[PDB]
RNA sequence: GUUCGCGAAGUAACCCUUCGUGGACAUUUGGUCAAUUUGAAACAAUACAGAGAUGAUCAGCAGUUCCCCUGCAUAAGGAUGAACCGUUUUACAAAGAGAUUUA
């Protein structure tokens, strides 16, 4: 609004600053049919992202809102976007509004248009299921991502805080120090998926945080799904919104059997 | 409503049936019901 | 000749509102999301300038099954997901009744091809059937830790003051909030109350819960939005030989306000979790104290 | 399509691996149709994927 | 991109159409980097 | 020949490949022929063992 | 933008420009596909194990499995290509003998 509807999207990164196709240099020759480095050992090839993603600052109008575009840009979340207002996609924050129409296809679909599938994965990775509706975000590489400095785990639980907090509407925040573990659930499917892929392969540390120098040097912070909540009192909670959120359905599965008589 | 069924007119080099591909596939037991069969040696055999 | 006879499985809602429209028929498309087989796919748009194409995921014979539509997932009839369409069955009948799914790669391919039907798609396939326990939805609508010491944290709680009305901070303590509650519904009532919508965008307030602990913490901006956020809030408590404390008012549930003017970070409730368990039970005996 | 490394260039790189069944079929098309050697230079009609 | 495919990296094929090989191979790279005559006739038809 | 070979990297080969009757198989085979064809003559013979 | 007609202006033997109007002509592209890590090539290396029958060393060819690779291949190779050489109790009674036992 201040931020979004005023504004035109601007250009996070040009084209000839975008990335090389090519990945690092993983073994002795690179394959060009799958795009990867053969004959030798990977190296633990992951690394952390050069740029990342400013709500206020990037956010505004784009060519999809024009037309009713649906979806949002996925290189929008990644901070990537080089086409800025000539972008297909949309370029803000998912809310109230947009998810609103985003009812009926994302069901099977994510935000940014993508077909979900029927087994979760064995790492619980990119996409979700259309089994289940999982709003709870697992957040993992917390000392990858702090670049192996030490904190206190309540300051690590605000600086979790901060930077999820402009991702939408965050129901709760956990952070375990017996296991480095975040478990951050929203209000929204729809703001899970944006914020799980802005905030992959990021930094935590600040940039008075001493740092922000080398911090390129990492593996960024892990975001993958989170399992269910094994302690029992979240559990009866579960079925607690289990049983009213039916009722809210018993209410309308009879009034459009009223609208059939 | 209405539907109009159109078929796609394929690129020649593409591959054609992108879903084609060999599978073994374990059938099911066809759902038709069973029909009934109606229908000394010992030491010599 | 299996492959090309049977009939699409198309809802009113995905099809849109037009009154004729071209689809496109593959005969070997993409593969099936539940069974994992190779199945006739079809393209529409709902209007003809649309920027989506939409198309269908599942095959005929995995959405019959489960009566469902190709696209949605969602019921035939009902246009809810199966995750619920058990549950709500499994509470008309005293029965439980759920729709199983196939792990193995082979025996989900297996389990496609069997014509019987699975799930609550028995029941909501026949008209007669369903219409019976909707009506049945009717009547139940008609039915209606001490070790650890927690010391140095609670000195930081200013547990002894009031709505005193002044400028103070942006700063204010919430407590009793219970294990319930998202951060989201505190924060749009706040907004709510003070009349401000859409909070999050202008980033006027800031809050922190625990839900551990039991314990809230509040930050406002741009301070005159904090005492009109005061101006507001009704209900109070006067409590006996103590200081007074405003109420906010979710539905059945009841969270008291302090002024900070020193609190902040983190640490302040507690840094690990049992520490937070400890802290719960410091309140609740406060709460009971301030009640009775 | 000198260099392939984008995922854009994945449908692209099946179509050549679809072409290769054609190829003895251009190789004939353009021996036949050679500049002999009172011509300097040759302007054919081509077709292309 | 057929040898690419295969996996055969350790094949080289230089621009005057020679299949060269790099390396020493492998039992199980030699059995898998055998190339039937319908490659090696259509390779030396684009050497003509 | 080279639409089989590129048939084969996109779909696989067929697991349903029948062999024939060459001349290395000829002994193996008229043994399967023979056997099945004695246990046939005998299990018509005996009552219901 | 062209052209046909109409209404004006200025030049004007009604012609050339320009402004205002009616009709004609021409009519719905493309996507199953978005640009590095989180929706899925492989190998090599290292470590362990070791390539049938048999007293022992060897040529092999098959069949069976919800097993494949190479190859144009219904040919031929791939340890005789691989995996199979483990576990096995009731359509069940007839005859008798003892003992227990009850109207
Ligand atoms: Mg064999
Ligand atoms: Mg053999
Ligand atoms: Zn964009
Ligand atoms: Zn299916
Ligand atoms: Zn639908």
């Amino acid at each position: 609004m201040t931020s979004w509807r005023d504004k035109s999207a601007k250009v996070q990164v040009k084209e000839s600053e975008l990335p090389s196709s090519i990945p690092a240099q993983t073994g002795l020759t690179f394959n060009i049919w799958y795009n990867k480095w053969s004959q030798g050992f990977a190296g633990n090839t992951r690394f952390v992202s050069p740029f990342a993603l400013q709500p206020q600052l990037h956010s505004g109008k784009t060519r999809g809102d024009n037309d009713g575009q649906l979806f949002f840009c996925l290189f929008f979340a990644k901070g990537m976007c080089c086409l800025g207002p000539k972008c297909e996609y949309l370029h803000h924050i998912p809310d109230e509004e947009d998810i609103g129409k985003l009812a009926l296809r994302t069901e099977v679909l994510d935000c940014f248009g993508r077909e979900k599938f029927a087994d979760y994965r064995e790492d619980m990775g990119g996409i979700g299921s259309f089994r289940k509706k999982n709003k709870t975000l697992y957040v993992g590489g917390i000392d990858g991502a702090l670049n192996s400095k030490h904190l206190k785990p309540a300051q690590i639980e605000s600086r979790i805080r901060f930077v999820f907090s402009r991702l939408g509407d965050i129901d709760r925040i956990r952070y375990v120090e017996s296991k480095n573990c975040g478990f951050v659930k929203f209000k929204y499917q729809a703001n899970a998926e944006f914020a799980k892929e802005a905030m992959s392969n990021q930094t935590l540390l600040l940039p008075s945080d001493k740092e922000w120098d080398d911090r390129r040097e990492g593996t960024g912070l892990l975001v993958k799904w989170a399992n269910e909540d094994p302690d029992p009192a979240a559990q009866k909670r579960l079925q607690e919104e289990l049983k009213l959120e039916s009722l809210n359905m018993m209410v309308h599965l009879i009034n459009n059997n009223t609208n059939s008589a | 409503h209405h539907i109009e069924v159109v078929s796609k007119q394929m690129d020649p080099l593409l591959p054609r049936f992108v879903g084609k591909k060999a599978r073994k596939v374990v059938a099911p037991t066809e759902n038709d019901e069973v029909v009934p069969v109606l229908h000394a040696d010992p030491n010599e055999w | 000749d299996e492959i090309n006879e049977p009939p699409p499985n198309i809802c009113e809602q995905c099809l849109g509102d037009e009154a004729n429209i071209r689809m496109t028929k593959i005969p070997q498309g993409s593969e099936c999301k539940i069974c994992t087989l190779p199945f006739t796919l079809y393209h529409f748009k709902t209007s003809k300038r649309s920027n989506n194409i939409i198309k269908t995921l599942i095959c005929v014979r995995c959405a019959t099954q489960r009566n469902i539509c190709q696209c949605c997932m969602l019921d035939s009839r009902w246009h809810i997901p199966i995750q619920l369409r058990d549950h709500l069955i499994s509470l008309v009948n005293e029965e439980n009744v759920m729709t199983e799914e196939a792990k193995n790669d082979m025996m989900k391919r297996f389990l496609s091809l069997k014509n019987v039907k699975l799930g609550g798609a028995q029941i909501t396939s026949d008209p007669s059937e369903a219409d019976n326990i909707v009506d049945k939805l009717k009547n139940i609508l008609l039915r209606a830790y001490a070790s650890v010491d927690i010391s140095h944290i609670l000195k930081k709680l200013p547990l002894n003051e009031s709505f005193l009305k002044n400028p103070s901070t942006k700063s204010f303590f919430l407590y009793n909030i219970d294990a319930s509650i998202p951060e989201w519904k505190i924060t749009d009532t706040v907004s709510q109350l003070l009349g401000i919508k859409k909070w999050k965008d202008g980033n006027s307030l800031s809050l922190i819960v625990n839900h551990k602990a039991k314990c809230g913490g509040l930050r406002f901006q741009s301070s005159e939005l904090g005492e009109r956020f005061v101006s507001k809030i009704s209900e109070t408590l006067v409590t006996p030989k103590g200081l007074k404390r405003g109420v906010l008012l979710i539905d059945r549930f009841r969270i008291f306000i302090i002024p900070w003017s020193s609190g902040f970070s983190a640490a302040s409730f507690g840094t690990n979790t049992a520490e937070n368990i400890k802290l719960s039970l410091s309140l609740n005996k406060l709460i009971q104290l301030e009640l009775g | 399509h000198s260099d392939m490394a984008s995922k854009m260039y994945n449908t692209d790189k099946k179509a050549f691996l679809g072409a290769l069944k054609y190829l003895p079929h251009a190789i004939l098309k353009l021996l036949e149709n050679m500049p002999h050697p009172w011509e300097q230079a040759k302007e054919v009609k081509v077709l292309y994927h | 991109l057929l040898i690419h495919r295969k996996g055969l990296t350790y094949l080289h094929l230089d621009y005057n159409f020679n299949l060269k090989p790099t390396k020493t191979l492998t039992t199980k790279e030699r059995k898998k980097s055998r190339l039937g005559n319908s490659f090696h006739l259509m390779r030396e038809l684009l050497k003509m | 020949y080279i639409g089989n070979l590129i048939t084969r990297q996109f779909e696989g080969r067929s697991n349903e490949i029948v062999k024939t009757t060459t001349k290395q198989r000829l002994d193996a085979y008229y043994d399967l022929e023979l056997r099945n064809s004695v246990m046939d003559d005998i299990l018509e013979m005996m009552p219901e063992s």
